[PDB]
């Protein structure tokens, strides 16, 4: 029941930092490394994420990994930076420069050997690993290229372990770089073959959440990272805590991956109510269900109405009646059977833990393999081919040591990956 | 190369002014 | 000209500075000195 | 780490770099003597005495400006070395600054640059400052760029070049110098940035509201723009963009590296607290043709790529709103094959004001570096001037008797023609 | 009882011994005045006096006074005897010839008399721990002479020579290969166990482990002192599996010619790294066995291990050391020689290592010193004798050795037995 | 261990005088002779160069020699001149006339008996004498001839003792005597055949340093003597003061020359700096090492690039870490394998002294024998032979007692020395 985490790039480092400082708060871990919790269920499975030391300190089983050293300096300057293991801060001298190859082929390849060394050193100390978690962004240069290099490298030595990849993938309205298309098209297929299932986060859905769902006039990246870390922590809730109807990452994979290549998911979380609406809203799983399935409450910039859900799962946390929660999942199933796929009965999945996050009597993490990822992948592929037709910005890769053939192959990889979703969504019995 | 009195900015002049300044520093110390 | 000025980065602070203690005294028993 | 070695070539680069280092010292809290009573590492090296010295090389062929520096209030800051002055200038002659006077000083300049580079373990870029209107910054600039690219290799190079304006020009042979140096800038300049004088003059007249602005004000604006550009690597920020980080976005092709620069809000104290300092407003002023540092109308062209670098208390939100409004409005049109087309680099350190200056203290600022197809206009102007002056062979014996063949001018003209054709081709639709 | 005599030869040996005695005084609580402020564990190194004062059981022996004078005028003026710190008048000058035939003879008799004085007080004398460096003159010449006389007048008394051999690319003198190849005579014929303590390995270990960019000979000698304290602690204190000098020697050294044993020590961490790494004995042993945590520039993987002595200090337990031993035996990177599958010594002590104030070592509750004899050591000798042959091919620096009362064919004899050492290393490394 | 100094000729007398102020002030001795140093380290080895008086005054362990009383007048009128013992002052009435014959055969021999009486008494006062040192110039017969005559019978009855000697070989650029090549040729062969070492000072390179590296307005002979005095202090700093790795004159001699014939060195000091760099450039081992291996700091003007570094040694001064001192001289090993000779591995000897020179926190003296030390001998031989083609200025020597064939013997010694230098320059393994 052990998972070891890795953060790649600036985005990965920040998101993993926030995830670590929320999971340590959940487990009652001092920023200095000691224990200040009041409950025993935390210490029962604290070993899943924190490695105990001879001195009684619980250091995160995390590998911080970024070519830029400024991100390492910032994460150490953070309030929970001293918690992290010092020799896990593997960093280069020159940044990747928003390039695929500068993190995946030439500079990352030299750096990645020490990362594999330290990662397997952490792995061996565990009795047995459930698997490897990665947090990165295909939008970033080193977050995408070098993270995908690690993705490829772990498979050849850990074939039958879960690979939980949390990527942060962009959209043009909040596109902060002009190399988003290249950096995601060259990255998608590494996730395709070399990850058992990847759960994706969109930048713009998070801003939509903060503006419309939570009514925040000043949400920052720190504000966004906790919302992402909510799912980051709720995915492993059954791992870390006892459950009335427990589950795990292998449970989620086997229950949400009917066919091997359909393993890209969209995320949802609950509850998400603004403080003003928090007063007048009764915190119950009954309302948490429409918070689960609501369009603007989603963590992906793809409207569920356009797509059709293949398989979805729900991780409930708290003290709720499994009776009522199961009948609610049935109710949403038969209320919108058109949205779900007909030839798989009970497309929604129930999993019930006991421990909810801090202060929340009840919480929900939603996982969904909706076909609406078709829109997002098709549109980003169109963005790619728009400049790929003109041989523009491609000189960086060609000079750095990359060929045209793999470019064409990756474009074909999205083409025949995204071609699946419409022909599974329009299928008839 | 004809030598010019201090105050003219051609040739070794910056080092000359620095040398006069540190001479003054040493002398005042004594 | 003056040797101290010729060789010293600080013409007045360097030659008046005390000689450094030997590494033996600086390291091997400095904590006993306290 | 994040190391950027500054090179100033000739009179123009020397004064620009003087203003730039003024701004750097004021915003890093370095006194003129060189001490503060690790963000400075990229521009200042810290020695055992606790003092910091700039990592810059002034390189002039005439000694008046460097003697002004060596007699100024900043005597104790700048190194007595890395301050190379020749004995006779190029005198508005690219051939004289590149073939005879420049050859006897380029070796010493390279030695000084190597000494600077050996001191830095994280060398990221070179910040060249010159004006191709004159002779020194054109010829010696070309020679220095050629030698630096030959030796160091693929190290990032950013040449801030003060091109001769269509109308306001201080010398006659400036078209010759610019045309001759364009070939060298194209072959050994990773990113070249326009720094035309008329745009800055008009900007100061209308926005800074200065009746009689001067070179000091122009260099202050240039120092502001370079500080805004380098702040991303200097300080922490939400979107930290390094030199290569934003270089991989302005150069779709090696022949496409000439960019326009713009800064906002370029306002005085009086209007700072009458105008609304919203990020959307500042971005709109940036994209407005008036609010730009290059005398080049963008409406007659069409943008290829953009980089907005925000300084201060900005947030990604209203940056996103500004981007969305820019996409929605059709006054400024973008290339079809760049849907994204935007770099967004956010930094948390608001701009500092040089005391006695003209820019006011402001909580937020925007610097836009844009690669556009409108850049062909200034090249057309300059090579039309070159053709008019070349029609009946003026100012040519000076270059011929200096060691340059008459065919070099023709080769440079063909290079400019090819560059214009390439700009038109990349700006052409499908 | 468990009583040993420390000998320091050369100024390098003097530095190493002063660091060692610093560490010993800290770990026994003996102040520099020589009195414990406020149990017989110091008797192995300090002698009781009727006034309650403790005198270290060490002899300093140098030809130049420019280090012993400071030792006399330093912090331990009251601790060290003004006697027993013998210094000559003229330096050996990187000469085996001068240290063994010109100035060594005139002071070796007095050194032997001082050894007499040290030993007559020793009721249970056990061994002689001699610290020196073969790079210099007196570390080669006078060291050779002293070792010869000690072997003659002591028979089979235990000798442990901690010697600083020339490191591959970092070395001080130019005639240092000459000095090493000449001193190998005595370090082979009159040394029971020899331990290499070259400077490159210690430098790199400090730079990659202590996270400090500017250590020095201070830190090098501090690490050497930690190592020698780990060696001596088994007999100095009680433990689950104590090992004495002869105890580990007779089962570390397989053949009389083969007694050159390479060492390592772990864990070694800084203050800010102390409270972050899981200091399990298994991981500590892995850091021991990996090449970068070694005090000698001799990578084990090019050779085969044929004897190991792991000596743990602290709160280790037998079913902590045996698990680590099993993991090491199973792990493929290191190859044990065929004839001795066991090949392991397990010493355990209940006293955790002490850290000197201001030192770079961090206070750790567990440690282990590795004293391993392996055929991989052949590479350092094949390097040093190759250097000596390349410099001796046309008789460079040989004029001093000839003109200081020393013959010409001893160089031939030294290269003779160094080649013999090369070939016996390769013979024992060859599979049966 | 102690050293008895001798100052031959006007140049030698002035250079040694400057050496004596620098040594006295470093050890804390005022010109009056009493001790005012604030450190025990100055006192603990004041016996190397200073003898005790009955009243406690420190008298220099030095002897002065000339054939002109004006040099004694100037020395006594010097700031520290009255420090010297009076009986050590040994002067003649008629100067040598820059004639090696007068200096060595007739005028020098009349006074060398008293010189040896003084030296023998001085050595018998010395408790355990480590060696002698001589400072002299080969250009003039007063210092060259009489200095070689002194050496000839100092080595006769101190055969097993170190004979340090600083020979100022004049250069054609700063040539100011026409019998200069005669005196140099007639002194060099005694100097080489009858000394353990003999190391070089060049007035041309001293001026080169004062012009290009050190950049003074009016650097007269005093500043040159100051540099030579500082490097003279540095060559025995390790003997007079403790350090991490100590050495002495014999200790450096035994590992600085590979063969007894080849014992000519070239100088070195760091850091030499002007006011444009002393306050700006950080004082560090990197600066010291990079300034130790360039001709613009070298104070002998034979370009080392055309030669091969047969052996070199570096005496560091000041509290400094012990890796870099030879790590950065392993860097030179690796990067200038052409400059370094092949069949001597690790051509660099290194010593560290705790006490730096007064007024500096970091220093180093560079002393090494190269194969380019052959060039000044070649040029001196050219000039000597050129005048010898027709016995130019030869009657002044042959009418003073010199035989014609002694010049042939000197020329043969020059040929042997230059041939030896070139054959170990081009010798291969
Ligand atoms: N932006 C800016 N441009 C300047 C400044 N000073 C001079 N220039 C430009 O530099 C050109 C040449 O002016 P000069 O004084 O001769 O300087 P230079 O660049 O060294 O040219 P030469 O000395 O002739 O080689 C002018 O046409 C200006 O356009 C300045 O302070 N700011
Ligand atoms: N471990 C260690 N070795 C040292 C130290 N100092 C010097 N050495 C070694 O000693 C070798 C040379 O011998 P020296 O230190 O000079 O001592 P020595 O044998 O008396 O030789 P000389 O002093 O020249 O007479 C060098 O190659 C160094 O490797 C030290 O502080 N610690
Ligand atoms: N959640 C989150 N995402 C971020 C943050 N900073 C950047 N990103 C995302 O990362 C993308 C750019 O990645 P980049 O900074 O270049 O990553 P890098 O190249 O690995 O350093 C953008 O599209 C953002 O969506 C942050 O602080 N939090
Ligand atoms: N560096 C230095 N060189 C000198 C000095 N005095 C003379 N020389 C040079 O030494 C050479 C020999 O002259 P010198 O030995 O003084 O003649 P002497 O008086 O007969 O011994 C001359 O060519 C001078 O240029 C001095 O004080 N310092
Ligand atoms: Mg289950
Ligand atoms: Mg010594």
């Amino acid at each position: 029941r052990e998972i070891v985490s890795c953060q790649a790039g600036q985005c990965g480092n920040q998101i993993g930092s926030k995830f670590w400082e929320v999971i340590s708060d959940e487990h009652g871990v001092d920023p200095t490394g000691t224990y200040q919790g009041d409950s025993d269920l935390q210490l029962e499975r604290i070993n899943v994420y924190f490695d105990e030391s001879s001195g009684g300190r619980y250091v995160p089983r995390a590998v911080l990994m970024d070519l830029e050293p400024g991100t390492m300096d910032s994460v150490r300057a953070g309030p929970y930076g001293q918690l992290f293991r010092p020799d896990n801060f593997i960093f280069g001298q020159s940044g990747a420069g928003n390039n695929w190859a500068k993190g995946h082929y030439t500079e990352g390849a030299e750096l990645i050997d020490s990362v594999l060394d330290v990662c397997r050193k952490e792995a061996e100390s565990c009795d047995c690993l459930q698997g490897f978690q990665l947090s990165h962004s295909l939008g970033g240069g080193t977050g995408s290229g070098m993270g995908t290099l690690l993705i490829s490298k772990l498979r050849e030595e850990y074939p039958d372990r879960i690979m939980m990849t949390f990527s942060v993938i962009p959209s043009p309205r909040v596109s902060d770089t002009v190399v988003e298309p290249y950096n995601t098209t060259l990255s998608v297929h590494q996730l395709v073959e070399n990850s058992d299932e990847s759960m994706c986060i969109d930048n713009e859905a998070l801003y939509d959440i903060c503006f419309r769902t939570l009514k925040l006039t000043t949400p920052t990246f720190g504000d966004l990272n906790h919302l992402v870390a909510a799912v980051m922590s709720g995915v492993t809730c059954c791992l870390r805590f006892p459950g009335q109807l427990n589950s795990d990452l292998r449970k989620l994979a086997v229950n949400l991956v009917p066919f091997p290549r359909l393993h890209f998911f969209m995320m949802g979380f609950a509850p998400l109510t603004s403080r003003g609406s928090q007063q007048y809203r009764g915190l119950s799983v009954a309302e948490l269900t429409q918070q689960m399935f609501d369009a603007k409450n989603m963590m992906q910039a793809a409207d569920p109405r356009h797509g059709r859900y293949l398989t979805a799962s729900a991780l409930f946390r708290g003290r709720m009646s499994t009776k009522e929660v199961d009948e609610q999942m049935l109710n949403v199933q038969n209320k919108n059977s058109s949205y779900f796929i007909e030839w798989i009965p009970n497309n929604i999945k129930s999993s019930i833990c006991d421990i909810p996050p801090k202060g929340l009597k009840m919480s929900v993490t939603f996982i969904g393999n909706n076909t609406c990822i078709q829109e997002m992948f098709r549109r980003v592929g169109e963005q790619f081919t728009g400049m790929f037709r003109r041989k523009a910005f491609l000189h960086w890769y060609t000079g750095e040591g990359m060929d045209e053939m793999e470019f064409t192959e990756a474009e074909s990889n999205m083409n025949d990956l995204v071609s699946e979703y419409q022909q599974y969504q329009d299928a008839t019995v | 190369v004809q030598q010019y009195s201090p105050g003219v900015l051609i040739g070794n002049w910056f080092e000359d002014i620095a040398l006069r300044e540190d001479q003054l520093k040493l002398y005042k110390n004594q | 000209i003056d040797r101290a000025l010729l060789f010293s980065v600080d013409p007045v602070a360097d030659p008046a500075a005390p000689l450094p203690l030997s590494t033996y005294a600086d390291t091997y028993g400095a904590f006993y000195y306290a | 780490m994040r190391e950027a070695i500054c090179i100033h070539i000739g009179q123009a680069g020397c004064q620009v770099g003087n203003a730039c280092w003024e701004l750097f010292c004021l915003e890093h809290g370095i006194q003129p003597d060189g001490s503060m009573p690790d963000a400075f590492n990229t521009f200042f090296s810290e020695t055992g005495a606790g003092k910091h010295v700039p990592r810059c090389l002034f390189l002039d062929l005439e000694p008046t400006v460097v003697d002004e520096v060596r007699t100024g209030t900043y005597r104790q800051l700048f190194n007595p070395e890395q301050l190379v002055s020749g004995k006779e200038d190029a005198a508005n002659n690219y051939a004289r600054g590149h073939y005879t006077i420049g050859k006897e000083i380029v070796d010493l300049a390279l030695d000084r640059i190597r000494k600077l580079a050996d001191n830095c373990t994280g060398l990221q870029g070179f910040m060249v400052f010159h004006a191709v209107g004159g002779g020194t910054g054109s010829g010696l600039g070309a020679l220095l760029l050629e030698r630096l690219s030959v030796d160091y290799g693929k190290k990032s190079k950013l040449g801030y070049t003060v091109y001769p304006s269509p109308q306001v020009s201080t010398a006659v042979v400036e078209p010759y110098n610019c045309v001759l140096s364009t070939h060298s800038l194209l072959e050994h300049t990773d990113v070249a940035t326009m720094l035309d004088n008329e745009a800055i003059y008009d900007l100061t007249r209308r926005s800074l509201d200065i009746e009689r602005p001067s070179y000091t004000n122009v260099n202050r604006l240039i120092g502001q723009v370079v500080s805004s550009l380098t702040a991303s690597l200097r300080f922490d920020g939400a979107l930290n963009v390094d030199l290569t980080e934003f270089q991989t976005n302005l150069v779709p092709y090696p022949r496409i590296h000439f960019v326009l620069t713009s800064y906002a809000p370029v306002v005085s104290a009086e209007k700072a607290y009458h105008e609304q300092l919203s990020v959307a407003d500042i971005t709109n002023s940036v994209f407005e043709p008036a609010g730009m540092l290059t005398k080049c109308d963008p409406r007659h062209g069409k943008y290829m790529s953009c980089c907005l670098m925000y300084r201060g208390d900005v947030v990604p939100k209203d940056v996103n709103a500004a981007i969305a409004t820019i996409k929605t409005k059709r006054t400024i049109q973008f290339v079809d094959w760049c849907p994204t087309g935007f770099k967004c680099g956010i930094n948390y350190q608001p701009p500092t004001v040089v005391p006695g200056g003209d820019l006011a203290k402001v909580q937020r600022a925007v610097c836009m570096i844009a690669n556009s197809t409108a850049i062909a206009e200034v090249f057309a102007r300059i090579d039309h001037k070159f053709d008019l002056m070349y029609s009946k062979r003026a100012f040519v014996h000076w270059y011929v008797g200096e060691g340059m063949e008459e065919g070099e001018f023709s080769e440079a003209r063909e290079d400019l023609a090819a560059l214009e054709k390439d700009y038109e081709e990349v700006g052409a639709e499908s």
